[PDB]
């Protein structure tokens, strides 16, 4: 048995910004290749598991749990038409969602062999308030042997590099945006 | 790292792991991840929100 949470930053100010500079590849495209992803993932053996938490400037929102498919697509619509954002809150808090998924892998982990796996992709700055909790996070993930994987899509995160090579996990610095999904199959396919 | 709080009935769903609390940032934790959150994470996911 294995586990995926997909962990998209869903960070609207990067990604809204990447829609004005008009380039091809916006939030769409990336939740598309996500739902390959994770399709690829449940199809591979019908024991495995998703997950999918998109990070948000204010919260962290499970988008899952093809109806799967469905489900996410509604669940983002809802979260980027209702929201609220406060001048002040304005970087995304990748250490709230890590949390969150370490807290749902520990009860699907009290379920049961599970071997864990978290994969984040970011795009936008990552908050630097956040060193006393996502240090935390990190040590969280290591206790628990998950790996954390990241494939950074523009910004460079040395949190996020820090905590991938604590945790055991990989870093990938994808440069062109249309070649994601094929690097996404590849590499972070479990 | 303080403690929490619980009663069954008023007012499931937790915020954590959304599966059917803290005296600071009152969010609604279960049991499962009240456990976590003090003996492993040692920081409150509301608490980073
Ligand atoms: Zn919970
Ligand atoms: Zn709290």
């Amino acid at each position: 048995l294995n586990l995926l949470v997909i962990v998209v930053d869903a960070n609207p100010i990067w990604w809204g910004k990447q829609a004005l500079k008009e380039s091809q590849f916006t939030l769409s495209k990336c939740i598309d290749a996500v739902m390959v992803l994770g399709n690829s993932h449940l199809f591979m053996n019908r024991s495995n598991k998703l997950a999918v938490i998109a990070s948000h400037i204010q919260e962290s929102r499970f988008l899952y749990p093809t109806s799967a498919n469905e489900v996410i697509v509604e669940e983002i619509k809802d979260l980027m038409t209702k929201s609220d954002i406060k001048g002040q809150h304005t970087e995304t808090l990748l250490a709230g969602s890590l949390a969150k998924a370490l807290c749902y892998i520990h009860r699907m982990n009290k379920e049961v062999e599970m071997k864990s796996r978290i994969l984040v992709i970011k795009a936008a700055e990552d908050s630097a308030l956040q060193y006393m909790n996502f240090m935390n996070v990190i040590f969280a993930a290591q206790k628990q042997n998950i790996l954390i994987d990241a494939c950074v899509l523009d910004s460079d995160s040395g949190l996020l590099q820090q905590a991938c090579d604590i945790t055991g996990g990989l870093y990938l610095k994808v440069p062109q945006m249309p070649s994601l999904l094929q690097y996404l199959l590849w590499v972070f396919l479990p | 790292l303080d403690a929490f709080q619980e009663i069954p009935l008023e007012e499931r769903f937790c915020y954590g792991c959304q599966g059917e609390v803290c005296a600071v940032c009152q969010n609604v934790f279960c049991v499962d991840c009240d456990v976590f959150v003090h003996d492993s994470l040692h920081s409150c996911p509301g608490c980073i929100h």
